[PDB]
C-alpha cells in the first residue's frame, strides 16, 4: 500500500 | 499520548492558522504536506523516499501544533502522498518509539 | 527499549537467517526490505510512498525479530533505498509512539 520512508532533503 | 500502531497515526494539526490532518512518520527525516500556500519565502529543493525524488518548496522556522504539542521548524511542501510530519519535528514535541 | 528520533530509529533485526539494519517506520503500512534472496513462493505487489511506487515481492509467516522481539508476518523484497518495518510488524512487537 503505502511505505512512506524520507530522507533528508537535497 | 501514547499511540498504538493499529491504524496510520494521524492526527490533527495546525499551520499558517489552518487545521489539517497529517500522519506521524518515523521514518521520514523531515515533514512534507501536500500542495498549500504558507507565508513567507521559499527555496527550490528536492526530498527522496521509496520511489524516488520529488520537487519541494522548503519553509523555514513555521510554527505547527501537532496534536496540542508546538513545534517551529523546517517544512517542506510538494506532491507527497500524504501529509507527513517527519523527524524534525517529531523531536520537537519529545517523541519517541516505544516497545 | 526507548528510541529518541534524534536520529533514524534503526535497529538490528533477524530474518531469513541473516541479521540487518531496519527502519522502524510508523509511516509506513507494510514491511519492505532491500533485495534479498529469500526462498518461497511469493506474489506480485506494488507500493508506492513518495517520489512513486516500486514493484517488490511478497512473502507471507516470515519469522521476523526486532530487537530481540519477535514477530512474523508479511515481507516485501525489492529495490528500496533502505530496510524498513512497517506497521503490520510494530503492532506485534508492542511499538508505540509517545510524547
Amino acid at each position: 500500500r503505502q511505505v512512506n520512508f524520507l530522507g533528508k532533503i537535497n | 499520548p501514547q499511540i498504538t500502531l493499529w491504524k496510520r497515526p494521524l492526527v490533527t494539526i495546525r499551520i499558517g492558522g489552518q487545521l489539517k490532518e497529517a500522519l506521524l512518520n518515523t521514518g521520514a527525516d523531515d515533514t512534507v504536506l501536500e500542495e498549500m500556500n504558507l507565508p513567507g519565502k521559499w527555496k527550490p529543493k528536492m526530498i527522496g523516499g521509496i520511489g524516488g525524488f520529488i520537487k519541494v518548496r522548503q519553509y523555514d522556522q513555521i510554527p505547527v501544533e501537532i496534536c496540542g504539542h508546538k513545534a517551529i521548524g523546517t517544512v517542506l511542501v510538494g506532491p507527497t502522498p500524504a501529509n507527513i510530519i517527519g523527524r524534525n519535528l517529531l523531536t520537537q514535541i519529545g517523541c519517541t518509539l516505544n516497545f
